């Protein structure tokens, strides 16, 4: 029989989510995947039949999924050899990690050798409705000192008011649920900027 | 028989100061009883009885006793019955009290110990001597919250968890027998008045990149981090108490961290910080614990002091070279100095290379020219080199310093030179005590090549003559090293000058005494004094330059036996010596 | 009521935060795996779209019975729970008061947005005691992570609101 | 009995000492003069003489009685009396607690002699509260005044005992 | 009219009391006076005349009185000018005054330089029936050393632990009813005795 | 659907060490459900799962776990299913308790101090690692008092006044979960425990009369003298740490103040007590605080000592007699020492008296002879008057010390002699430091005319020449003062000797030194080594006995410059002095 497919899924955005799967061990034989998920509740609800990629990948994109609620999903290899069911519990707030913000930007404040200004913009994954704010970190450094400094500012932008004059400073961000559901992004990709005169 | 009377009023309290009348009404039946009227009545505040301030005339069976200025607090007093004339009766008692009405308590303030209730606090105002039960009422547009009852009547903690993110209202109830008066209320949401704890686990790292600077961190318990608090921190160096504030205005946000910098580049600093809510409402926390770190030591700014000495060792190829220099102070060790090393380039030979932990290098050249080199070396590397060129012993010295002085002031021996002509590299001072038991022990100092005067760096002491010595270092070599002496501080010598008759005539006599030793003159001899006399003879005096070593006294008397003192004076006075005899 | 607003806001997400905290509180201290789930609570059933769509009336009457209920469930397990429950206390009645307070807050600020007041709904019937200790915990477990979800779904709605008026 | 003997002498000696310190106290902070008596308490009218006459039987009787009425008037003061009281306050209890102490090793010394038992006296009529607190402190008076002659009667009267005994 | 009578009562022993008067002012005329008591109670005990000396000294003997009980005396001049009455409340419990303890010897204590042995009696007056001790208090001190050391000895025998080797030491004794009723004796006169060898 | 099942026992208490099974039961509802049997079932004690100790042969609905040596006091042991074969469901959890019963508590002790609520203590015993509820039970005959419960297991403090003389019986109840256990009933009367106060206002006096007395007092509270005190009173000079303890059996009985006897007549002392029940049941007390005072001072119990003086006034009719004595020691004194007062004694002639606060007194005396005498005088009276013969000029003394000697020994300066055929009525001894430089500053000592050896009391230095002198005195005055000299401490010369050549000769020269002063001899010269060599020749020493002051060099190289050098001697090594040269 062939074993228990891995199965994982991950949620980009505060209403969808993906699931992806693989085989344990390729059994050698023509095999299909049937993929379906339900809602969970105490004791519509019915198996759902998740819509595949039409390009054929293993792949389910779950649309307009319930966010307070526990879905079951029900991954089943089936071939010769007899079918083999993954069933894996999923809820959103829980494994939802949004994308790093994008557009970094990091300027010398005129008149403030000691300061930088930290600019950046939500992902475009993330709608960024006014009950779905994000919660932003952001963590600074000069370029060859590792130790980083971290903060966590309130909006779009900040203010670090302890640049070492003159040296570059690499900056990158983490973004979370501003509720702190699921969990902190992927650091973004370092921003080099100098402080002014 | 119910008890013969009462008292009216039973409670009477008196506004401090105010009149007070009571009166006493006996039941006729305890009059007939004891065959007494009103008369009989004998008041006592508590055991001292009342000096008949009592009036009796209002009837038979009634007494009254005013009061004038009541004064003390309470007072029992009784109404009491000469039973028969004879026996004191007690008819009735009452507390008379006296105070005054509570005063309107001012200054209601409240403050929210982060994790504790709500503390108020008030003015009570004057001393009311009566028990007055301070209410801190409290309540919101919902419901009234439990009545906290101060103990002592100047603060109350409430019982209730601090209502945060609520206008509460709350005001003070003040009330005794006299009067009841409220506060105004106050209407505040608590949140704007909690006192943050102040931060925990503060610790400091520096930069081994960036000596300069230290990196602050600290953890603020913010309620977990309910309120955003911002912080102002002050660090000092560890010697001075004056507390350096960061600038308040680069700490207006909520961080962790802080990095200070145009720190020392190697010194001790003590850092503190508190805490207050970021919109800068409330009340600061308490300073937290002081921290200390150590900027990461740096390359040595400055070469060491270099200078070399040569035992003269006439006659052979190879001459004893006593290369010696001084620690660099901490502001140019900047670290720990773990060795020096010490380079020697013979022209163009193969430069010869030392490392030496100690402050001196004996090394045998050759009567070579040689170029010596000298750098202190750190945890991060070597400083600059000191370059010192060793001339060929037979290179005379073509130039030496001119108008060379050494003078006493600020209790500092300083030394002034005229600059050669030419452009001179640096200048080297030597110094040691004179002695006649002991050898030249010298001591040394550098000086730049713009310093024209200096004082001497070193432990010297009062009293002792020191020789000087200044050599002018150039390029090619030190040059010509003139001397001097001079005193730090002179006194009066430890031993007069010894006499001794070189010739006796039968009307004069020569003089003749040994320079004190230099180990027991105290200063510059600037004169003596030669005074002689006869066994009744006056004492005749005589002052003789210092230069002079001899004297001739004139003048005196044949077949006369003659006593001679002498004393040596310098610029702190002088010493007598022993006295000497001749005929 | 912008006021009324934010400080209900601010309430909610303190609720919220300390409600997480007990919860993983108690995960740590009485871990047990899966799904404790009471049929009595209430339960969430619409979209993130579905929020963004609603109207000041429905919204706060969910609000109000949901956050209602979960308070009566609080006391059933502070009273009935037996020993265990004091182990997380005075977090839970400390909890609960909020809860009240909160409750107290939404009925003013309906007042204040001059909305139909809610009716007045006859009480629950009283909840049977937990069958054991074990069902206590259970109980505990479902009850916070429904709390925990309501309060989000609770200041995500409130948030949206606002930017309505 | 010799050792229940001398414990009762020794803790009536301890209970006549207090009471006269609680007396002085009273008569120095609330100074009343001349005879405050009341005519519900028991009266002393025995001679010296007399004492040394009496039998085991009547002194223990009436030793019981007494200190049985003087526990009632004390209840009553304590009760009763108002505010004024609590100023000899814990000593008034005290003083009332040691006298039940007494009044039970009294019972048990009775049980230890074999004598009979005392009669189940019916309740005395509750007494009718004081006038005022004036009243309760002259009834404050006369009370500790009859139970420092009481215990100064029951003391001498329990050493005649031992020498018989 | 006659000055009211000063009046004054004693009690040697714990069953009599005795009390003796004299006029304020000699009213100079023939002058009687009337003496009589009456028991105290709440509201026999009538007055009875007592029994004034027959020698016709101003004294009368209240003889077998209430002890625990309150008498109020009545001593009335009576005389051509009218009667003036003195009332005079007394109770033996307060005014008993035992008379000094008789027969105080202080011994040497063989082989105890430092300690004498004090020895006294209950006064003749206060047959000291097993129900009637009294307490005796004793100072002792050096002939010259003015201060007096106190102590509060049980029973007719004290041994002085302290007595200053070879000095003579005074010793006086006062006697009180064991319960505190009444007052403290007067002091006896001091006795005399020299430690041993 | 009900919970999934249960597990049997519920709630184990595990004997520590012990094993125990634990079974869990599904019901085929949540079987038939989940779609799973027993062999599903994963045992997970709090996190950490169970390795398959569990054994499922039970039945299909069944599984039982066993541990082996159960440690953990407390295990959250949980039963979950594989749901599906996937999805962990937990069914049911204990918490397994493990721990010993109690111990039965010994020791059982109660101490009731003086004005608290009656304390008891025990022994717990082994850890249980369970809580116990240790309940302290008390009753007497006729009632059960409230039950006090520890709250840490060691001690309970009861509520209940002390219920003095009854004998209560108490005892302790241990009880947890696996078994209960009552310690011993003791049985006893609490007033037999008590521990009183220490005393207070401890106050101590003086004897004006008695010197040697202080009179202790104190105040007891005795719980109002309800027990009869017995006190322990230790006590000690105040020096001394040791503490004295006053002779306990005086103290056997109630008493407020204690005549302390033998003290010194003028010392201060420091006394302590604490007190117990007479019967000395119970504990003793605390010590009391420390209090303190002086034993009276009395008469100076030996003159002072007395010595004159006199500068040589030859040809004057009167003589000025410096008359000095040394302050009595306070174990003399034992007092305030107000003056001294002087007498003087023309022979038959009246008495002149002075009275003088110093230690000296100058009085210009005839050449008569005087008899001198002095007392000292404190608070109660005069000493002892000291007799001090003062001879005529002309009279000679007619005896002195004979075979006096003076040797250090044990860094003491001591002076032996023999006594005079006569009977001596005491000795006076005297002594200065020798000196070139400054005079003979004499110091005196006062020795009895039995002393015959002694040490000279007083700050001598080291390497410093002492002058010292004995003058016995008789009745009729001082005898003959012999002299000598000695050193406390030795030490090397502080400088070489100085020599220089007598004379020169083909082949031998005179050498001449001057001795050194003696300022400088740090000690008895025994020799000193001259030292002399040619520029070449090896160098000789000779070995010159300090008394020489000459030396003749012989079989000396002719036309040769030799080169002289000296050193002194003492015992303690030498000093070389400066290098001569002579050809
Ligand atoms: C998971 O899905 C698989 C198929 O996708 C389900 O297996 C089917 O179950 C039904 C109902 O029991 C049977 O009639 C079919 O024959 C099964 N098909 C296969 C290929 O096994 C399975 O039951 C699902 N499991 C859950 C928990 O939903
Ligand atoms: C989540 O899934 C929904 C459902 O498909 C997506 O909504 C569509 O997104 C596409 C791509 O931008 C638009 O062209 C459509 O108009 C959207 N609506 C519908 C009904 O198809 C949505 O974009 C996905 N992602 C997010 C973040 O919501
Ligand atoms: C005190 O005694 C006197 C006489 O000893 C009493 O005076 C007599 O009182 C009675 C009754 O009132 C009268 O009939 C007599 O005429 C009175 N005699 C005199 C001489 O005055 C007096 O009443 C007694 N007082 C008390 C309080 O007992
Ligand atoms: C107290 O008074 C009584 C009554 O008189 C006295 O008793 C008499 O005393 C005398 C003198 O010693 C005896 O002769 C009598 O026998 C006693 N009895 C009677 C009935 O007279 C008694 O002595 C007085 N004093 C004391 C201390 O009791
Ligand atoms: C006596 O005067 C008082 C005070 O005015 C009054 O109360 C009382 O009635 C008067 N009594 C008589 C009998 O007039
Ligand atoms: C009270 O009585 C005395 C004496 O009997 C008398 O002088 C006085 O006038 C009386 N007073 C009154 C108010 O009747
Ligand atoms: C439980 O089920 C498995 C798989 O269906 C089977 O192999 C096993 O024997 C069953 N166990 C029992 C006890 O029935």
């Amino acid at each position: 029989p062939p074993a228990r497919p891995v199965v994982s899924c991950q949620a980009a955005d505060y209403e969808n989510f993906s699931c992806t799967w693989s085989p344990s061990q390729i059994s050698g034989l023509p095999t299909r995947y049937l993929t379906s998920y339900r809602k969970k509740t105490v004791l519509s609800t019915g198996p759902w039949p998740c819509p595949q990629d039409p390009l054929g990948a293993a792949r389910c994109v779950v649309h307009g999924a319930e966010f307070w609620s526990q879905y079951r999903i029900n991954v089943t290899e089936v071939n010769p050899l007899g079918a083999s069911t993954r069933l894996l519990d999923v809820s959103l707030q829980s494994i939802l990690r949004p994308d790093p913000p994008q557009g970094l930007r990091v300027e010398s404040v005129p008149g403030y050798p000691r300061r930088l200004r930290a600019s950046w913009t939500y992902p475009a994954s993330w709608p960024c409705q006014p009950h779905f704010l994000l919660k932003f970190r952001l963590q600074y450094r000069p370029a060859q000192h590792p130790a980083w400094s971290t903060v966590e500012p309130a909006g779009l932008e900040e203010v670090i008011t302890d640049a070492v004059a003159g040296l570059p400073h690499a900056v990158r961000v983490s973004a979370r649920d501003f509720l702190d559901a699921g969990t902190w992004s992927t650091w973004s990709p370092e921003a080099w900027g100098t402080p002014s005169t | 028989l119910e008890p013969c009377g009462y008292i009216y009023p039973e409670f009477p309290v008196v506004q401090r100061g105010s009149n007070f009348t009571a009166i006493c009404v006996l039941k006729e039946a305890c009059l007939q009883h004891y065959y007494v009227n009103a008369s009989y009545i004998v008041w006592k505040t508590n055991h001292a009885a009342v000096p008949r301030e009592q009036v009796t005339v209002i009837n038979r069976t009634t007494s009254s006793v005013t009061f004038t200025d009541v004064v003390l607090p309470s007072v029992q007093l009784t109404c009491n019955i000469l039973s028969f004339g004879q026996i004191e009766q007690n008819v009735y008692g009452v507390t008379m009290l006296s105070g005054f009405p509570p005063d309107k308590p001012t200054n209601l303030t409240c403050i929210v110990n982060e994790g504790k209730n709500m503390l108020c606090q008030w003015d009570p105002g004057r001393e009311t001597y009566l028990e007055t039960n301070y209410t801190l009422k409290s309540e919101w547009a919902t419901e009234k919250f439990p009545d906290c009852q101060s103990k002592h009547g100047t603060s109350c903690m409430v019982s209730y968890m601090p209502t945060y993110y609520v206008n509460i209202e709350v005001w003070v109830e003040a009330e005794n027998a006299l009067g009841k008066v409220s506060s105004e209320s106050i209407n505040f949401d608590p949140v704007d008045k909690v006192k943050p704890t102040p931060p925990y686990n503060l610790s400091v790292t520096n930069s081994e990149e960036l000596s300069s600077i230290l990196k602050l961190s600290w953890v603020s318990s913010g309620l977990g981090g309910l309120l955003d608090l911002k912080s102002d921190i002050q660090y000092r160096t560890k010697d001075a108490s004056t507390w350096i504030q960061v600038p308040l205005e680069d700490t207006m946000s909520p961080r962790t961290s802080f990095t200070v910098q145009d720190l020392k580049p190697f010194t001790e600093y003590v850092f503190r910080i508190r805490s207050i809510k970021d919109s800068g409402k409330g009340y600061w926390s308490d300073w937290s614990e002081e921290a200390s770190g150590t900027t990461y030591e740096d390359r040595p700014s400055r070469p060491p002091s270099f200078w070399y000495k040569t035992n003269p060792s006439h006659g052979q190829e190879y001459r004893s070279v006593r290369l010696i220099w001084k620690a660099l102070p901490l502001s140019e060790a900047n670290g720990k100095i773990l060795d020096y090393e010490v380079i020697l380039t013979q022209s163009k030979s193969v430069s010869q290379t030392y490392t030496v932990t100690g402050t001196e290098l004996t090394v045998n050249l050759t009567n070579d020219r040689y170029v010596a080199s000298l750098a202190a070396r750190n945890k991060v590397g070597k400083s600059a080199a000191a370059v010192l060129t060793i001339p060929s012993p037979h290179v005379t010295a073509a130039y030496s310093v001119v108008n060379l002085k050494a003078f006493p002031k600020d209790n500092l021996l300083w030394v002034e030179w005229t600059p050669p002509p030419k452009p001179v590299s640096k200048y080297i001072l030597e110094w040691c005590v004179l002695s006649e038991n002991a050898p030249c022990v010298e001591d040394w100092q550098q000086e730049d090549a713009t310093v024209n005067r200096t004082h001497l760096r070193g432990r010297l002491l009062e009293s002792k003559c020191y020789q000087i010595t200044v050599t002018l270092v150039f390029a090619t070599g030190p040059g010509g090293s003139e001397s001097l002496k001079a005193y730090l501080k002179q006194a009066a010598p430890a031993r007069g000058p010894t006499v001794r008759t070189k010739k006796v005539g039968k009307n004069e006599a020569v003089l003749a005494w040994d320079q004190i030793p230099v180990d027991d003159q105290n200063g510059f001899i600037r004169n003596y004094s030669i005074s002689y006399r006869t066994s009744v003879g006056k004492e005749m005096v005589v002052h003789v330059d210092s230069s002079h070593t001899e004297y001739t006294l004139s003048s005196l008397s044949s077949d006369t036996l003659y006593m001679v003192r002498m004393a040596a004076y310098t610029d702190e006075g002088g010493k007598d010596g022993p006295e000497f005899t001749f005929t | 009521p912008r006021a009324e607003l934010d400080s209900t806001v601010l309430l909610t997400r303190s609720l919220l935060a300390d409600t997480r905290q007990l919860a993983a509180q108690l995960r740590d201290k009485f871990p047990a795996d899966g799904d404790h789930n009471l049929d009595s609570l209430p339960t969430l059933a619409m979209s993130a779209g579905a929020l963004g769509a609603l109207q000041l009336p429905g919204v706060l009457t969910r609000l109000r019975a949901d956050l209602l209920s979960y308070l009566r469930h609080v006391q059933w397990l502070r009273r009935a729970g037996g020993s265990s429950l004091k182990t997380l206390e005075p977090e839970l009645g400390t909890l609960q008061a909020r809860l009240d307070r909160l409750l107290r807050r939404l009925q003013l600020l309906m007042s204040r947005l001059a909305l139909p007041q809610p009716p007045p709904d006859p009480p629950a019937p009283p909840l049977a005691p937990p069958s054991s200790a074990w069902g206590g915990i259970r109980a505990a477990h479902a009850i916070l992570g429904g709390l925990h979800l309501t309060l989000d779904w609770a200041v995500r709605g409130l948030l949206l609101l606002k930017t309505r008026l």
